[PDB]
């Protein structure tokens, strides 16, 4: 991964680095909520 | 842990709305401790709830010895 990031600017990379860690916290919330309640899989009913 | 203190300990009077609510905040703290320790033997940094009398001073100290406790959200 580092080698991809070496295409950008500290500008971009460090702006992406913030998006990532926000996701990791939604993902973290989801996983623990799902482990407990048995919903790591949500079947979609209606299309968008 | 912080928000508990904020809403159960009145800063400008230096008192808890009730000893029980102090115990509450204290217990959950202990919990956050346990969540973030992973070897047996290490004792609690809150060995007596007497500490939460002047809370906001000492709470930060306990929360300090468990770094990640400020990094990640509550386990479901």
């Amino acid at each position: 991964p580092k080698y991809l990031f070496a295409t950008l600017d500290k500008a971009q990379y460090e702006a992406y680095c913030v998006k990532v860690q926000a996701r990791q916290k939604k993902a973290y919330r989801f996983f623990h909520n799902g482990l407990i309640n048995n919903k790591l899989f949500v079947a979609k009913d209606k299309a968008p | 842990v912080h928000r508990m203190v904020e809403l159960m300990y009145v800063k400008h009077e230096k008192r808890w709305i009730d000893p029980s609510l102090k115990k509450l905040t204290g217990d959950f703290i202990r919990r956050v401790e346990e969540r973030f320790t992973s070897v047996e033997g290490q004792p609690s940094l809150l060995q007596n709830y007497s500490d939460l009398d002047e809370p906001y001073p000492a709470v930060d100290r306990i929360l300090a010895a468990y770094p990640e406790a400020s990094t990640q959200l509550i386990n479901a």
